[PDB]
DNA sequence: ATCGATGTATATATCTGACACGTGCCTGGAGACTAGGGAGTAATCCCCTTGGCGGTTAAAACGCGGGGGACAGCGCGTACGTGCGTTTAAGCGGTGCTAGAGCTGTCTACGACCAATTGAGCGGCCTCGGCACCGGGATTCTGAT
DNA sequence: ATCAGAATCCCGGTGCCGAGGCCGCTCAATTGGTCGTAGACAGCTCTAGCACCGCTTAAACGCACGTACGCGCTGTCCCCCGCGTTTTAACCGCCAAGGGGATTACTCCCTAGTCTCCAGGCACGTGTCAGATATATACATCGAT
């Protein structure tokens, strides 16, 4: 493969195909399917990280959409990135405005 | 039909919304709002179906529509 | 006995922000969807996932919207959301004119 | 019965790399796959304009790189460039 | 060196539409931007449509439906008619 | 006529719109009606706008369309204004609109 | 002597600045600012004088758009005076950070 | 030569002038600093991006185009300067 | 109510440089031809969608009653608009210097493209356990007192 | 606070269906290889970016004063929330039928690629009139008496 040759889990082949076929440019370098597959791999790790955490925190062995949402909205940097994305079955973070609380 | 969007349903959404107290006129306002929303999304959706020469609006037409409109949704074949 | 006006409200907020289940029952919604689309094209079929997709997108949107609505209510030293808030929210979003 | 692709299995392998004793639902799996494709477009897209902007025909690791720096928030970008520059050099090692 | 521009075509059309009327350097520039913006917006959304439909080629069917997503109503409708007209005109001649 | 523009009875250069669509990686291949169509739609809009700008220029007693004139044009037209709802025109300025509650009684 | 009442010159000035298009921030200050911020990102940068002018065009547009929406927030609160909290509500709602 | 405190170039009469074209009549005194705050987050965003283009184009000079591309990126498209 | 001065509106003449034009030089489009693969069309399939039906069962509805929040009125306290004199530095255009962009010119590395071989990845498969379901007992508040 | 008293949480038992795993086939990836061109890189020129100065003055600053608005208080009236019971249609489970979408094999129209041919479109130059700038004057209205 090449996932091997770059220590990646993410299909370095698949990616090189998709760049060429998805009409981004005439020609496509050798490093880029690797650079990108990596960045894709990197980021899917950070999510899987904090969601899993969240599934532990929420006492489950399996990650459901909520755990993703919690991971995402609680992370300041990830939340920005997915600033315009609604995640199916995410729900919302619990947040109740002060002045609404009892006295 | 539209009035099928029940007061209690609208109430729940506002609760998940963080809202404590709701005026009566809201409910109807919500409806126009929701209507406008679907219209635009379904207009774009259908346009995709019309262009795909299909009598069956898919999830991907929807998904493509939401993208177009900057309301991207995950979990239906991104 | 009787719970003081607004105290089940707070309790309900807690309950719904903790859950991720959809809040408009599917079939009225589904019927609303078909109606609106018929106005754009006749003799149409929907994938059940196509309807869910719409449903998720719409609710998520409305909730977000109430959030921002609710802030305007609060901005006006109020505690009740009113149509004039929604109009301001949307106006500033640049949704409405 | 059509052979529809995804990133599913690799998402999993990476899941094991980070949380060995944890699993995932189909519903969340879709979200991970959506997430991947969305991010792939956004980066690929930026890269694409980058090339054009600079009157050049090739999308190299460099184009991808700077694409990443426009697409990502300060910290997340930072690590991304790492893993990016790393796996590339490690790739150009082997042959 | 050669800096291409829609400066002539914009003049042409302005003269057709307001014959006793000139355009400033900045105004031209702006116009010139507007054409390019709407070009990409259209061209891009057409490109997505080809792709979404596993299709290797952007034909005016694409450019049309692209238009129906991008533009608001009266603008869209007229533009569509205007467009499919010049195609028809183009085939025959 | 030789010019594909003339074959289509258009002011816009259909040859240019053709080169661009290819040197632009939108797809492998481009149809031949797509440039035409697009070159025309470009024209409809530059026309549609120039029309309203000139009128704006006219009221301001002027021979020459300057960007205020484009701006006035754009934000006065419900529809054009939405097409360019996220766009800024150098030297545009804004529409004269003063809120009610700020007016003396 | 003579003294225009409070709010009288404001209304005048609004009308003045709503007729014209000329930039409102002074040219030189503006540039110094942009050169700073850019330095603190990468040293040893130069600018096309038109590139500054672009950023300013883009800057003022934004802020005027901003004040517009700020102003609405002041008015939402049965007020006529704009306040940081107003700006703050506009930006939350615009979904800025 | 070193550059310091330049945000205070954004004088109060100007932050005023903009607010007027903005339709604002009455301005609270705590506004002028918040505006500078905002203008800064704004310029830091466009220029972070403008610059990234300039670095990619392997240049020491930032062009009108790098700016315009940045704005387009941030969904604040600008006509009048190329593009 | 009448009166004056202030800013805006407008009229002029005036001076200047930008648009708009004509001329000529070149590069991108037109023209004509081929060869190849995309897409369109027609021919078969089966999967997904719709539909209709009837059972409990929760959810919608509706009303009742009273509490607290909206909203309107008022008044206090003060911050922000206005004006003027003082003070600071922007804008002007004018001169000088070289850094860096943009245009140029050669060589070759890296990518596309073709073909032939090989297992990575997908659908289809079954069993199994994480977790939805709940009925009981553990706690953590809410309102009344 | 101190009370009972809800409603909610956490817990142990049970149960079922989608996770996560393996079976094996196939098609996308990999390998080995040729060909040419995009772009690297070194050379060269020529724009415009920076710098620096001083004459001019429009803008900015700083302070004084008081006016009219921010907001804090009150006081009333009614519009929502809570809650019990009465009314609808959401939902689930079950089967039934054909529409349309999915897949396949075939031919031909259409588009990329290639070459040679020349005016559309560009820069370049240039001359004049639209519009900006300076200065006097009439018209409107705001606020002081
Ligand atoms: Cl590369
Ligand atoms: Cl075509
Ligand atoms: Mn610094
Ligand atoms: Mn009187
Ligand atoms: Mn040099
Ligand atoms: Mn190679
Ligand atoms: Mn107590
Ligand atoms: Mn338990
Ligand atoms: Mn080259
Ligand atoms: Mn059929």
């Amino acid at each position: 493969t090449r996932s091997s040759r770059a220590g990646l889990q993410f299909p370095v082949g698949r990616v090189h195909r998709l760049l060429r076929k998805g009409n981004y440019a005439e020609r496509v370098g050798a490093g880029a399917p690797v650079y990108l597959a990596a960045v894709l791999e990197y980021l899917t790790a950070e999510i899987l990280e904090l969601a899993g955490n969240a599934a532990r925190d929420n006492k489950k062995t399996r990650i459901i959409p909520r755990h993703l949402q919690l991971a995402v909205r609680n992370d300041e940097e990830l939340n920005k990135l997915l600033g315009r994305v609604t995640i199916a079955q995410g729900g919302v973070l619990p947040n109740i405005q002060s002045v609404l609380l009892p006295k | 039909n539209i009035q099928g969007i029940t007061k209690p349903a609208i109430r729940r959404l506002a609760r998940r919304g963080g809202v404590k107290r709701i005026s009566g006129l809201i409910y109807e306002e919500t409806r126009g709002v929701l209507k406008v929303f679907l219209e635009n999304v379904i207009r774009d959706a259908v346009t995709y179906t019309e262009h795909a020469k299909r009598k069956t609006v898919t999830a991907m037409d929807v998904v493509y529509a939401l993208k177009r409109q900057g309301r991207t949704l995950y979990g239906f074949g991104g | 006995h009787r719970y003081r006006p607004g105290t089940v409200a707070l309790r309900e907020i807690r309950r719904y922000q903790k859950s991720t289940e959809l809040l408009i029952r599917k079939l009225p919604f589904q019927r609303l969807v078909r109606e609106i689309a018929q106005d754009f094209k006749t003799d149409l079929r929907f994938q059940s996932s196509a309807v869910m997709a719409l449903q998720e997108a719409s609710e998520a949107y409305l909730v977000a919207l109430f959030e921002d609505t609710n802030l305007c209510a609060i901005h006006a030293k109020r505690v009740t959301i009113m149509p004039k808030d929604i109009q301001l929210a949307r106006r500033i979003r640049g949704e409405r004119a | 019965k059509t052979r529809k692709e995804s990133y599913a299995i690799y998402v999993y392998k990476v899941l094991k790399q980070v949380h060995p004793d944890t699993g995932i639902s189909s519903k969340a799996m879709s979200i991970m796959n959506s997430f991947v494709n969305d991010v792939f477009e956004r980066i690929a897209g930026e890269a694409s304009r980058l090339a054009h902007y600079n009157k050049r025909s090739t999308i190299t690791s460099r184009e991808i790189q700077t694409a990443v720096r426009l697409l990502l928030p300060g910290e997340l970008a930072k690590h991304a460039v790492s893993e990016g520059t790393k796996a590339v050099t490690k790739y150009t090692s082997a042959k």
